[PDB]
RNA sequence: ACUAAUCGAACCAUCUAGUAGCUGGUUACCGCCGAAGUUUCCCUCAGGAUAGCAGUGUCGACCUUCAGUUUUAUGAGGUAAAGCUUUAAAUAUGUAAGAAGCCCUUGUUACUUAACUGAACGUGGGCAUUCGAAUGUAUCGACACUAGUGGGCCAUUUUUGGUAAGCAGAACUGGCGAUGCGGGAUGAACCGAACGCGGGGUUAAGGUGCCGGAGUGGACGCUCACAAAAGGCGUUAGUACAUCUUAUGUACUAGCCCUGGGCGCUCAAGCGU
């Protein structure tokens, strides 16, 4: 859902006399802003245990940045997914330069093969596939074979739309 | 409109669309905006923001009309009474929540804003969290602000 | 039970007698009284139609009607505001005696230590 | 007769606000931050941020 | 329609512009304010009165007060969890939130009680420059005459009874009967928005291939056109089991398709983000 950043949420239970420092639960969540961020992280907070937002307070929200973004690398995402039969756990391989560009993929993915939206989908875990044959994924594995080389056939050039007549016919080979 | 958000959005004097208002966060004035959250957005306003409404779209009620902040005088004369004398002082009574707030704040009328400068969202009628423009949203209101203001 | 003519009674309206039972339009609501007889207690209720109140005058036995302790939180506040203000003119000193609608929490800082903060993650269906 | 913005007119923002000859004229929008060297982001702070 | 057969019997002027119901009609302009089907009480059917909502005037205090709102305190309801009905709560919903107020002291009474035990009429105090929450302020209160509806319709929500399924009835809210504008290719539905006459700017709901103002715009996938654990040797996406120097092959899950406005479109001008 849009450019979404990495956000690290921390929170925990309004302190009472009875029980002073509570625990601190941190969670993960993907967000396009800080709102939404803090939005999903009490929606799941409630789901697990009974702390609400009336009764929670935030202490911490941060931005979670990639630290190699200009390498391409592997991401194995698991998910959680709520259609009209129920819910389903699956299990997609992604090849993106950082988390959020393969958690963009996955949305776009998932909602186009299975119609699924932000509020359905839960994510499970992402991880960085460190080698190799643990990708478990055919198209990708065409991807990390050995020496790929591929021609580019029937390239549409780029015509100006607002060139609207031509006087050559366009060739397709470049 | 049911009456119960009917009469919050005119004790609030949102009574049109495009309606702007500065209200103390408060667990009085808290839950009277969550019940209106289908009919309003709101957010935290910077400095800036309290600065160019104030010297921009800034009116005054003075004994029933609508008075452009226009001189100095016009505040001595209905805030005076409070130790506001200028509008930097209503600038920062606003901004930096003081022990009159609330003469200060009805003390202007309610800024007509125009429509924003760039549209709203394709479907402005959903919460903030979900994409639309209704609701809480936090220091993006400032740059709502920008385009209306 | 006793009651006076003029203090505020609640309406219960129990299961147990069913001679003379108010409507469920006046379950559970709190009135004035006008009325005391043997069993049934004059009771004076406001009634919402359209834009206004209109009031309505019934009779409820003493089955039902329990003292309301609605204003005891006023009886207890003008108390407090009594001995508090002997207090503050013998000391010399003001105090705040009305009520503050609870404003937002101010800022602190909570520290990390002894307190490692735990990731959590959703669950799956099984 | 004519309300004048005094975020245009820089005349009528002189008659409401005397300061602000002054705030321009020193730079007071362009405040440089206090020197000193930074202290490096402690080591627990970077395992918090990439934890699992 | 015609013929045969069937039933009946005047006209004139006046009373008389008879009366009853029930139709049709009812004559310049502009401005301001603007509704209703609803409460209580009677009696012939042939329906009355009243309360409301409304218009003109008119009179008394001064936004003190008030309020289809929140908050605080306290009732009332069901549904999970939960304990051995109490527990904690959703959701709407009563009451109170000072000076028109409090507490206790002391007398009387026609009332009541063992008794100021209470109730009523009289004594005492304190805070009038935080008078004891927030927000609002175009504050009200009270008379007359004078209307029009007084018996409806639709939708939601709740609730009740019931059918083979239907359906039927209340109450609440919004609306209609009394509404123009943009959209819905069209509309009595719905979405936006409610209205003096103009100029400019920005939008909403909806749209940007042409008719038609606006993108043949950008990213990634899929497709070629009733109804069931249904048939697919069509394609893609995911899961679970078995072989392997001793790449596979079986069954499911999810897409979506074959069977079960015009022009036109198919690396869309379709679908999802």
């Amino acid at each position: 859902m849009g450019r979404l950043q990495e956000y690290q949420v921390i929170g925990r239970h309004l302190p009472t006399e009875a029980n002073p420092n509570p625990a601190l639960y941190r969670m993960r969540i993907f967000a396009p802003n800080e709102v939404v961020a803090k939005s999903r992280f009490w929606y799941f907070l409630r789901g697990l245990k009974k702390v609400k937002k009336a009764t929670g307070e935030i202490v911490s929200v941060n931005v979670i940045s990639e630290k190699h973004p200009l390498k391409v690398k592997n991401f194995g995402i698991w998910l959680r997914y709520d259609s009209r039969s129920g819910t389903h756990n699956m299990y997609k391989e992604y090849r993106e330069t950082s988390r959020v560009a393969a958690v963009e993929a996955m949305y776009a993915d998932m909602a186009a093969r299975h119609r699924a939206r932000f509020r359905s989908i839960h994510i499970l875990k992402v991880v960085e596939l460190e080698k190799t044959e643990d990708v478990k994924r055919p198209y990708i594995k065409q991807l990390v074979a050995k020496n790929l080389s591929f021609p580019l056939p029937h390239r549409v050039p780029k015509i100006s739309t607002k060139k609207i007549f031509s006087a050559k016919r366009p060739s397709t080979f470049s | 409109i049911p009456p119960k958000p009917r009469k919050i959005l005119q004790l609030l004097r949102l009574r049109q669309i495009n309606n702007g208002v500065f209200v103390k966060v408060t667990k009085a004035t808290a839950e009277m905006i969550k019940i209106v959250e289908p009919w309003v957005a709101y957010g935290y306003p910077n400095l800036k923001s309290v600065r160019e409404l104030i010297y921009k779209r800034g009116y005054g009620k003075v004994n029933g009309q609508r008075i452009p902040l226009t001189d100095n005088a016009i505040i001595e004369e209905n805030l005076g009474k409070y130790g506001i004398i200028c509008i930097e002082d209503l600038i920062h009574e606003i901004f930096t929540v003081g022990p009159n707030f609330k003469q200060a704040a009805n003390f202007l009328w309610p800024f007509k804003l125009s429509n924003p400068n760039g549209g709203f969202r394709p479907r402005k009628f959903k919460h903030f969290i979900e994409g639309g423009d209704l609701g809480n949203r936090e220091e993006h209101i400032n740059a709502l602000i920008r385009a209306m203001n | 039970r006793t009651y006076r003519v003029g203090d505020i009674v609640d309406i219960k309206v129990n299961g147990a007698v069913q001679k003379g039972m108010p409507h469920k339009f006046y379950h559970g609501k709190t009135g004035v009284v006008y009325n005391v007889t043997k069993s049934a207690v004059g009771v004076i209720v406001y009634k919402r139609v359209k834009h206004r109140y209109i009031e309505k005058r019934i009779n409820v036995r003493i089955e039902h009607v329990k003292p309301s302790r609605s204003r005891e939180d006023f009886l207890r506040r003008v108390k407090e505001n009594a001995e508090l203000k002997k207090k503050a003119k013998a000391e010399g000193v003001p105090v705040q005696l009305k009520r503050q609608p609870a404003m937002p929490r101010e800022a602190h800082t909570v520290s990390i230590a002894d307190n490692k903060p735990v990731t959590l993650a959703p669950v799956a269906y099984e | 007769v004519q309300k004048k913005n005094p975020l245009r007119n820089k005349q009528i923002m002189l008659r409401l606000n005397p300061y602000a000859s002054t705030f321009a004229k020193e730079k007071l929008g362009e405040v440089k931050a206090e020197e000193g060297k930074p202290p490096k982001v402690p080591a627990s702070f970077k395992e918090l941020l990439h934890e699992a």
